[PDB]
């Protein structure tokens, strides 16, 4: 297809703005590391403590 | 359109303070910051400081601790950049530009650590020297293939800049101003140039029209061939 | 302080031609790089951030590559709007650093300058000083020598070159010296002559005025 | 109606920042967010998120990972030096994010304890802990009063008199 | 006119005999003296850490090829995806150990900033307010004996309870 993109598995191109990557242990170019889990939550935030009556 | 508007040109002498302001429109004002970048003539581009506009937080170039304050008001979404004791190396086109998101979180790609949108600049000119018109002197004309070239020398001005045009912006084809030089007395000098046929000099009328904002001086010069 | 070097310095190229700048940091930056546009006159423009984003408004023949200590920005087909300076410039670390910039000018032809010599005007010669201009007009390239040659006398430190950004039209450039004298020395020596020397003139052209004769 | 700090809770109505102020004098109630203690906690998040991918992974021509036919002892060493670089990966990303999470909840509970430390110092012997995140300013403290706590230009002498005859 | 001034946001560039250190302005004027116990407390972690981060020995003696002067093909492939699948994995971990370290570091010696300051707190107990800035206002006579006591954990906060709360309020 017609589109940029830096990093390249047999089941397409992805973006490469995670660390991470679970598409291929197959890849070409500027890529994430490949794993085996399919998703980590990094924290951006604090603690979630909803508030009290 | 978002958009950055700085304060008007300033001269000033060796050892005062110049203050130079940016107002912002079109986006959050508090949540970004305002780096300043100044460019030397003929030069390249410097970074000077950054504030923020959530916090008042300052990053100063190791250059310029002491000298610079940087302010911002929210009220009135306007930074300000005060550059003290200024020295004749400190003349340039200072440059203030929206940068670094603030309030929030953002990835990398969304951190808007990259500057835009720019103002238009300012122009901040240092020299022990004053305010003066210019006197601007023809250039005569005298042919070849067969075209003549005529023109206006407008010399011993401060500071930049001055306005050239020929015959009120009626006539702009084969028109060359070239660019400013300092000359060693401290004042400024140009020369702006045009080629026209040579058989139009007996008919047509050329005059460069000069403009001085700085000392508010306006001329008009005729340029016709000596009479010999 | 991180250092930024781009290459080329300068480069000259043709409308639909591919180019690519280059820059190099001294220590690794991530893909905090951005890139800049300046045209002559005019405030700089953010082109490219975060090495590779084009700016939304931005025309899809500009693209950045690179991570880490290189990258490069590369114009696919040239156009006309294209030939400007371009500054890469480093956010990753304060103090925020630029390169050093690169000049995108047009390539042309040769063209030998016509040559012009210009005598002090009477109003100006009567104030005490005298100015001799000599004008080398629509040449390319941009490199020429001048010299300031008085009854013979080849002269030095009294003369200031200016020139021309490449012309929008023809794609040339314009230069002009300035030979200054005082009102008594202009009136010692009767004759001037500026020599110009320009690779697109096989010899070199002298314009010569003869002072108090027209 | 009776107003409590971050001992206790969040609060959910505080949308202009991280950290932040909540007081009853005489003329009302109202609300006001700290910004530096804000942006203290969101720079460090960025730090975070900018060294996670600073290291760029750029692989060209590397080994076969998949294939076609069975032939033995090289093939069994290709597939065995590919899962042991899997398995070390997937439990580096694994440790990362845990430590990380950990740092995050450390770093942004402590820019809480911070702000209410640098508040008790201002105050002095003016206020006393109620043991809720709240401070109980013994002294008349109008919107001004308030505000110059919040900004930190709050001159304890000026009330000092007036609230250890409170307090005692 | 020098006022003193504690660590909140700021440091001691005249203080070269220790790490930790108390500054004193009283009726004989002013003084300075390290804390060695705190300077030694945080020192030893730090001697501590660069123990261990070269504990283990690594040696290796024979191995794989890791340049080759002709190209063959698949075996060369692998020994060479095996040895930059090992560089990446152990700069990794450098990486991230020298991260993990230096934010430690930096939280153990703020600590203990921390701690002779709340172990100074306790031993005034009502005879001193905080400043704020670092310091502590002794609201009572302490002259340089006074000082030392408080330096060496021997001050009895009961002798002079009575002139300070007196001047406290
Ligand atoms: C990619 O393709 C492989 C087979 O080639 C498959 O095992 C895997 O599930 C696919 N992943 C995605 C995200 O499509
Ligand atoms: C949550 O985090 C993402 C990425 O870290 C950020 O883009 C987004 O703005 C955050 N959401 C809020 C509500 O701040
Ligand atoms: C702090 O707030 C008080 C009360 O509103 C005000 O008088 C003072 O000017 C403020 N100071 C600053 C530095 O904003
Ligand atoms: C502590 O200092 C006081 C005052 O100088 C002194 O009398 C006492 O002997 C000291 N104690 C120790 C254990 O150094």
């Amino acid at each position: 297809d017609t589109c940029i993109s830096e990093c390249i598995t047999p089941n397409g191109s992805i973006p490469n703005d995670k660390p991470f990557q679970n598409v291929n242990k197959i890849t070409y170019g500027a890529c994430p590391k490949y794993v085996k889990q399919n998703t980590l939550k990094l924290a951006t935030g604090m603690r979630n403590v909803p508030e009290k009556a | 359109q978002v958009q950055l508007v700085q304060s008007g040109p300033e001269v000033k002498k060796p050892g005062a303070s110049v203050k130079v302001s940016c107002k912002a429109s079109g986006y959050s004002f508090s949540r970004y910051g305002i780096s300043w970048v100044r460019q030397a003539p003929g030069q390249g581009l410097e970074w000077l400081g950054w504030i923020s506009g959530y916090t008042g937080n300052t990053n100063y170039a190791q250059k310029f601790q002491g000298r610079v304050t940087m302010t911002t008001d929210t009220s009135t979404s306007t930074a300000s950049m005060e550059l003290r004791s200024l020295r004749s190396d400190d003349t340039a086109v200072y440059y203030c530009a929206r940068d670094k998101k603030q309030g929030e979180v953002v990835l990398p790609a969304a951190s808007f650590r990259w500057f835009a949108p720019w103002g238009q600049g300012t122009l901040v000119t240092v020299s022990s020297a004053s305010t003066k018109g210019p006197s601007v002197f023809p250039l005569a004309p005298s042919t070849s293939g067969g075209t003549a070239a005529l023109g206006c020398l407008v010399k011993d001005y401060f500071p930049e800049p001055v306005t050239v045009s020929w015959n009120s912006g009626a006539l702009t084809s084969g028109v060359h101003t070239f660019p400013a030089v300092l000359q060693s007395s401290g004042l400024y000098s140009l020369s702006s140039v045009v080629t026209v046929p040579s058989s139009s000099l007996g008919t047509q009328t050329y005059i460069c029209n000069v403009n001085h904002k700085p000392s508010n001086t306006k001329v008009d010069k005729k340029v016709e061939p000596k009479s010999c | 302080d991180i250092q930024m070097t781009q290459s080329p310095v300068s480069l000259s190229a043709s409308v639909g031609d591919r180019v690519t700048i280059t820059c190099r940091a001294s220590q690794s930056i991530g893909k905090f790089l951005n890139w800049y546009q300046q045209k002559p006159g005019r405030a700089p423009k953010l082109l490219i951030y975060y090495a590779s984003n084009l700016e939304t408004g931005g025309p899809s023949r500009f693209s950045g590559r690179g991570s880490e200590t290189e990258f490069s920005l590369t114009i696919s087909s040239l156009q006309p709007e294209d030939f400007a300076t371009y500054y890469c410039q480093q956010s990753n670390n304060v103090p925020h650093t630029f390169g050093q910039g690169t000049k995108l000018e047009i390539k042309r032809t040769v063209a030998a300058p016509s040559v012009f010599i210009f005598p002090p005007s009477d109003e100006q010669l009567k104030s005490g000083t005298a100015s001799v201009v000599c004008l080398l007009n629509n040449f390319y390239p941009r490199e020429a020598k001048v010299q300031w040659k008085v009854d013979n006398a080849l002269q030095s430190g009294n003369s200031q070159e200016s020139v021309t950004e490449q012309d929008s039209k023809d794609s040339t450039y314009s230069l002009s010296s300035t030979l200054t004298l005082s009102k008594a020395d202009y009136e010692k020596h009767k004759v001037y002559a500026c020599e110009v020397t320009h690779q697109g003139l096989s010899s070199p052209v002298t314009k010569s005025f003869n002072r108090g004769e027209c | 109606g009776a107003i409590a700090g971050f001992i206790e809770n969040g609060w959910e109505g505080m949308i202009d920042g991280w950290y932040g102020f909540r007081h009853q004098n005489s003329e009302g109630t109202g609300q006001a967010a700290d910004l530096k203690s804000t942006q203290a906690a969101i720079d460090q998040i960025n730090g975070k998120l900018n060294r996670v991918i600073e290291k760029t992974n750029e692989k060209f021509h590397q080994i076969e990972k998949e294939f076609s036919e069975v032939e033995g002892r090289i093939q069994d060493l290709e597939k065995y030096v590919e899962d042991t670089k899997i398995d070390l990966w997937s439990y580096n990303a694994e440790l990362l994010v845990a430590l990380e999470n950990q740092h995050t909840i450390d770093l942004t509970d402590s820019e809480m304890n911070k702000l209410f430390e640098k508040t008790r110092r201002q105050l002095r012997e003016n206020a006393e802990d109620m043991g809720n995140g709240c401070f109980k300013i013994y002294h008349k403290c109008d919107n001004a009063c308030i505000e110059s706590i919040r900004n930190g230009t709050y001159d304890h002498d000026v009330y000092r008199d007036e609230a250890l005859n409170n307090r005692f």
